[PDB]
DNA sequence: AGCACAATTTAACACTTTTGTCAAGC
DNA sequence: GCTTGACAAAAGTGTTAAATTGTGCTATACT
């Protein structure tokens, strides 16, 4: 048990009290300003004397020690809070860790001179970071936090209007309720629509995965491919059925030779003629091409 | 019962023209651990010296340009979180406090 | 209710494979009993064709289809797909493979 | 000894993979536990579908879309940051993670 | 199917039905659920909730229409539930909509969303006092044993060890002497040999009991039961009684108690109740067991007619009961109401005091969820194969 | 026993140093596809959340080291990490494997092994090939030994490529597509060329 | 009351398919044939086999 | 939970040049 | 055969605005 192992780990230290908070915070303050003046003399400020050096570094080290100390003391409260959020979405130890981080942040930004309990000011940062990471890493598809909040309000109001109406309310009722549009509600729900796994068996006799019944609608028709090939083949035949500059212009205008269709600009460029000469060209060409004589074979490829 | 799917990408089908390709440039970027990664870029393509390479870390160009190294500071320090909320004079108070503290400790 | 055959239909999504199941086309699975069997017979090419160009060769499938449409000698069986898949798996299991 | 796997297979040696060979393999290290946009429905940078490491899911189509012609290939839109190519190397390429 | 269903209903049809053959208390399965759930009270005991009158409403639509429009043929559920604060005492009586509830066809089936399923009755050997003596051929000795497996309870063995000793392994423990139980049960070695004079292995083990005094046995039991735990003296009675006599976490069925007394002729002339056990039960157990590994034919316990000394069968019907349709339904009802009450008691304190109503206290969502997930999503709730009237039947 | 593995490494030019892992590989995404069905709620491949846990823990403990933290939680997170990695390779091997909704266990990479016969040689059950047809069987007492009956409808679907080719050889279908839709139409001369094919 | 056979159309249903660069070839066929794009994809109901 | 703000994204739109079009005659 | 001038629709261009989204913040006490 890593859970209970860490539990025994954390029970190893006892709690503290007000003056504990008092002296530990004041110690850590002393250490931080000590290291501050330390880096002050880090740039050229002085040949720092021996006793001053020893006890300033000592103050630093001591504030650090008490720093870890209080955190340790409050880890029990960390667990006592985080216990009540599990059974949903995200694993427990990770919740523990992130509550630890939020503990870090709160104890960082904590004041004693406001003369409160440490835990009180802590709990804000605590549950904040907790629920934050909750919205963060509870979906394999990440979602904006405000999206999460609106979804939460949605589900709340949903159970509300359920027990009120006695039945599942209407989506129009709901959109009316949260003062947004029904399609907006729909989009919200869909975004609030969790994915499903492909590693369960649809059959009650379990031998086939659920993913063994998914038609790949973006797969290869294949015969269509050779169809496309022979398409090109009869194509080039018909291209050769007519004059040169015709087919050249056509391939250039359709990207048929390069994959990039050229405008009348490029075409009359390479030929040295006007656009509108090319337009005459194209007119006569599509006239010639638009013959049932020519399209009898060709119509089939549609 | 039919259940179809589709990966979210397009699949065309041309012929593999090995002969005719867009010509293109080649660059050498250096990493922190002096790694050299090389990327064929288009001819008409700026070669930005910075690039996170196959290494996965960020890698700069082979050359020396140095437009702007960082232009960015650290986010915060717990020093700062205290400093905004506590005075330098408070700091010196607790400082000389602990000075006499350690004194009247071991050295009385 | 039982009569059913197939040549070519809707390929897989996970694997590259045209759907089994007589609700859809589906078809018949040539597995372990008549493999070991074909080996017993000694005929190898048919088995190879089955396990390659009717099983996994993505390109080879349309290739063979083309060849049949054109009335031409069969292309050669390409590499299986699940083979390479297992290969990548073994790799990603932190395993020097080659 | 040929990773492209064309018809010539004398022996098949196995062995423990070195960390170098690992990092020698991958084309980049993912660094975001992300998959795809809920809304645009597309992969994410440093996510477990980043085409920059994996490759395009769309045949010869850079991420920004600056190119969509197979004549463009062996190249990368610096803006998109992914190589215009076939869309099946994703079937092949491996990603790594430094702990 | 009709009768299971109506009993679970408790319809007056069934009311006169069971009344036809005694059945002094015609109780429907739902009534049973009420009596087994009520009252509802806080651990502080400051406030009290209760139920009454599980009353069916008419179906919301006709069977043909329900099938066609794919609405599962059901009907509402109303309950005369009542809350009262133990602190001062005030009635909070509501007739709560328990939820729309499916209704059996007149062909004994059910329509879910227009779909037509069939529930199946599942065979199970009932919970009971189960006997056997597998001869240790390596010892060439019959090894008489017992495993009294209750519903929602713990196991226990009265084993004929290879030695002339007691196989008093209990609740999956690995081994006990009977003496530890008796002194743990408030029995002196005098009391045991008195109660068990012809008991040869009993006298032997009581010579090898190697522990004297009740509380010594109590502490040994407690430590061996919670090994890795500090022994405490009040847990002597305040654990075992909870383990095997506090009938809130250890309760074989009423039919289990019935099977017990009937196998033993203990509760000869009274209706079945109190699924908790009794030292009476255990001692008659031990007496019959030792006599079975004694050479016997039948033994009349004080207060009980002599039961013929013999083994038991898991295969024989006399143990193999039949969980019916209404049976399984009540099982689902119980499992849902468990979750629902353990959240009512949750709010029971968190709910504001002297301002709540059971309406504020009630959540039928989990129960209806269980109902739905039972009708659907169950290998016992299966599609009626209607290829013809025959195979349908 | 020990000298076995000792000589194994010694003989080998390998190194047991690689036995520890420091940099983790990742499967291609295609083999772990996030494929889509019709409507927006798509399909996944069982490894994604594994990698997610790994990434989250790694980044977390990374920034933890960055900050400088009491080593207790450091070791805790590291243990968590190693557990995650083990779950990835073969979860359920050590401790209890990792959770979701639906009362049903996990599947590491180890479980994706096709053969994957451990301690029992079950049935094999490969990929169910193509180009067959099933049916019930009946006697051909009139038939010769070498022969075999056949539902014309069935083989009709069978030789579709062959028949289409041979018929477009005839002047009966201009393109292949004509042939295929004609197969859908079954114009009786279809049966005629079916004969020869 | 209409007779039917496998593959025949059951219900005329359709949805948009989206937008992709047409092949030059298909564009040519449309041009010679004056045929529109109709990006909405053809998703009807056909009777399955047999 | 909720608010604040902040960067970041994108879409909207006003304008411009470009390209396809025409009608012209030449 | 062919060019001209003119013409509008269309592809960009770019700016600005709106929305979107990542991030930080809260002080009775509660281990
Ligand atoms: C890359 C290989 C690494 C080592 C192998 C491992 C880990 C596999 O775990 C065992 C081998 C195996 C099984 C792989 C299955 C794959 C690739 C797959 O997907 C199949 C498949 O599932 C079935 C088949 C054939 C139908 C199996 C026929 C066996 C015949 N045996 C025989 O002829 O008797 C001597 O091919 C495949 O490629
Ligand atoms: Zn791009």
């Amino acid at each position: 048990d890593s859970v209970r192992a860490y539990l025994k780990q954390i029970g190893k230290v006892a709690l503290l009290n007000a003056e504990e908070e008092v002296e530990l915070a004041k110690r850590i303050e002393a250490g931080l300003y000590a290291t501050q003046l330390m880096t002050e003399l880090s740039e050229r400020g002085e040949k720092l004397p021996a006793a001053q050096r020893r006890d300033m570094m000592w103050i630093c080290r001591d504030g650090d020690r008490a720093k870890n100390h209080l955190l340790e003391a409050n880890l029990r409260l960390v667990v006592s809070l985080a216990k009540r959020y599990t059974g949903r979405g995200m694993a427990f130890l990770d919740l523990i860790q992130e509550g630890n981080l939020g503990l870090i942040r709160a104890v960082e930004k904590f004041d004693y001179t406001k003369g409160y309990k440490f835990s009180t000011y802590a709990t804000w940062w605590i549950r904040q970071a907790i629920t934050r990471a909750m919205a963060d890493q509870a979906r394999t598809i990440r979602i904006p936090v405000h999206m999460v909040e609106v979804i939460n309000k949605l589900g709340r109001i949903q159970r509300e209007l359920l027990q009120d109406l006695g039945r599942e309310p209407t989506p129009e009722e709901l959109a009316k309720e949260m003062d947004i549009t029904p399609e907006k509600v729909l989009e919200i729900q869909q975004y609030a629509r969790e994915p499903i796994s492909l590693d369960q068996t649809i059959g009650d006799e379990g031998d086939s995965q659920l993913g063994d019944f998914i038609e790949d609608s973006e797969a290869v028709v294949a015969v269509d491919a050779v169809s496309f090939t022979l398409l090109q083949d009869q194509l080039q035949s018909v291209l050769d059925t007519l004059s040169e500059r015709e087919a050249g212009v056509v391939r250039l205008r359709f990207g048929l030779t390069d994959g990039q269709p050229r405008t009348l600009d490029e075409i009359g460029q390479v030929y040295g003629v006007t656009r509108e000469r090319i337009r005459q060209i194209e007119s006569k060409t599509m006239s010639k091409l638009r013959h049932p004589s020519r399209s009898q074979v060709l119509r089939d490829y549609l | 019962r039919v259940l179809r799917g589709s990966r979210l990408g397009a699949v065309s089908y041309e012929t593999d023209r090995n002969h005719d390709l867009a010509p293109r440039q080649i660059a050498r970027y250096r990493t922190d651990n002096g790694e050299e990664f090389e990327v064929p870029f288009a001819d008409d393509a700026e070669i930005p010296g910075t690039w996170l390479c196959r290494n996965g870390m960020e890698g700069t160009l082979i050359e020396g340009d140095l437009p702007e190294p960082k232009k960015v500071k650290p986010p915060r320090t717990h020093w700062d979180m205290l400093l905004e909320r506590r005075s330098i004079e408070e700091l010196e108070e607790l400082l000389k406090e602990r000075l006499e503290l350690i004194r009247s400790r071991r050295r009385g | 209710d039982k009569i059913h055959a197939r040549s070519t239909g809707p390929y897989s999504m996970i694997t590259q494979q045209p759907l089994g199941g007589k609700a859809q086309f589906g078809g018949q699975r040539f597995g372990e009993m008549e493999c070991w069997a074909m080996q017993a017979y000694g005929a190898a090419y048919t088995l190879q064709e089955l396990l390659t160009i009717k099983s996994d060769d993505t390109v080879g499938r349309v290739k063979v289809y083309e060849a049949i449409v054109k009335g031409e000698n069969i292309p050669e069986p390409g590499i299986p797909e699940s083979f390479k898949v297992l290969l990548k798996e073994l790799q990603s299991l932190c395993l020097n493979v080659e | 000894g040929a990773m492209l796997d064309v018809n010539f297979f004398d022996e098949l040696r196995i062995g423990l993979a070195t960390a170098e060979d690992i990092r020698q393999w991958s084309y980049g290290e993912v660094k975001k536990p992300e998959t795809i946009n809920y809304r645009t429905l597309k992969p994410e940078k440093d996510g477990l579908f980043c085409e920059k490491i994996f490759g395009p899911t769309r045949d010869w189509e850079c991420y920004c879309g600056k190119y969509k012609r197979v004549r463009f290939k062996g190249i990368i839109c610096e803006r998109c940051g992914v190589e215009v190519t076939r869309a099946k190397v994703r079937r092949e390429r491996m990603g790594h993670i430094e702990l | 199917q009709t009768d299971s269903f109506e009993w679970l209903i408790g319809s007056p049809r069934w009311r006169e039905s069971a009344a036809e053959r005694g059945d002094v208390n015609p109780v429907g399965g739902l009534e049973e659920v009420l009596y087994e759930l009520s009252p509802i009270e806080d651990f502080s005991g400051s406030m009290s909730l209760s139920f009454s009158d599980p009353r069916f409403d008419d179906v919301k639509a006709p069977v043909d229409e329900c099938k066609d429009k794919d609405m599962t043929y059901a009907a509402p559920l109303f309950v005369t539930a009542e809350f009262i604060n133990n602190n001062t005492g005030e009635i909070k009586s509501q007739t709560v909509f328990m939820g729309d509830f499916p209704m059996m066809t007149e062909k004994g089936t059910f329509i879910i969303n227009g779909t037509e399923r069939v529930v199946v009755s599942q065979l199970v050997r009932s919970p009971g006092v189960y006997f056997d003596e597998t001869i240790d051929k390596s010892t060439d000795k019959t090894l008489h044993s017992v495993k009294v497996i209750p519903s929602r309870g713990a196991w226990l063995e009265f084993d004929v060890d290879k030695r002339d000793t007691v196989g008093v392994r209990i609740d999956r423990k690995r081994r006990q002497p009977v003496t530890v139980l008796l002194k743990a049960l408030g029995w002196t070695s005098e009391q045991i040999v008195e109660r068990f004079g012809f008991s040869e292995i009993m006298r032997s083990t009581l010579e090898k009991d190697n522990t004297v005094g009740t509380d010594e046995a109590l502490l040994d039991i407690y430590r061996k039961l919670r090994p890795g735990e500090p022994p405490t003296k009040e847990s002597a009675q305040t654990l075992l009684e909870n383990l095997f006599f506090k009938e809130k976490r250890y309760d074989l069925a009423r039919v289990g108690r019935y099977k017990v007394n009937k196998k033993l002729g203990l509760h000869v002339g009274e209706p079945i109740t109190s699924s908790t056990l009794t030292e009476e039960d255990v001692v008659a157990t031990i007496e019959y067991l030792v006599r079975l590994h004694e050479g016997q034919t039948t033994m009349t316990v004080p207060g009980g007619v002599e039961v013929p000394v013999e083994t038991d069968d898991i295969d024989h019907f006399g143990n193999r009961r039949l969980r019916t349709v209404g049976e399984l339904i009540q099982n689902q009802i119980r499992v849902g109401m468990s979750r629902m009450e353990r959240v009512v008691r949750e709010r029971m304190t968190t709910q504001d005091v002297e301002a709540i109503t059971p309406q504020t206290l009630i959540n039928i969502r989990p129960v209806v969820a269980a109902i739905k997930e039972f009708f659907g999503t169950s290998q016992l709730s299966q599609f009626m194969d209607q290829n013809n009237p025959l195979s349908g039947l | 026993k020990r000298l076995k593995v000792v000589a194994a490494f010694q003989q080998s030019g390998n190194s047991p140093m690689g036995m520890v892992l420091d940099a983790v590989p990742v499967i291609p995404p295609e083999l772990r596809p996030m494929v889509q069905l019709d409507g927006g709620r798509f399909a996944t491949s069982d490894l994604n959340d594994l990698y997610r846990r790994v990434i989250n823990r790694n980044n977390r403990l990374k920034r933890l080291i960055d900050l400088g933290a009491p080593e207790i939680i450091v070791n805790n997170e590291k243990r968590m990490l190693q557990e995650s990695v083990d779950a990835l390779f073969d979860n359920g091997r050590r401790g209890r494997p990792v959770t979701g909704p639906g009362n049903r266990p996990l599947k590491s990479l180890s479980d994706l092994l096709k053969g994957k016969q451990g301690r029992f040689r079950q049935n094999l059950l490969g990929k169910r090939v193509d180009y067959s047809g099933r049916s019930v069987i009946v006697v051909g007492p009139q038939l010769k030994l070498h022969q075999c009956g056949l539902p014309k409808l069935m083989a009709l679907e069978l030789f579709k490529p062959f028949v289409m080719k041979r018929l477009v050889d005839l002047n009966h279908a201009q393109n292949i597509k004509s042939a295929k839709r004609m197969v859908e139409r079954q114009r009786p001369q279809v049966w005629d060329v079916l004969e020869e094919v | 009351g209409a007779e039917v056979r496998d593959g025949d159309i059951l219900v005329g249903k359709v949805t948009p398919k989206g937008e992709t660069e047409l092949t030059p070839e298909e564009r040519l066929l449309r041009a010679i044939f004056g045929e529109k794009a109709r990006e909405v994809r053809d998703t009807s109901l056909k009777v399955p086999h047999g």
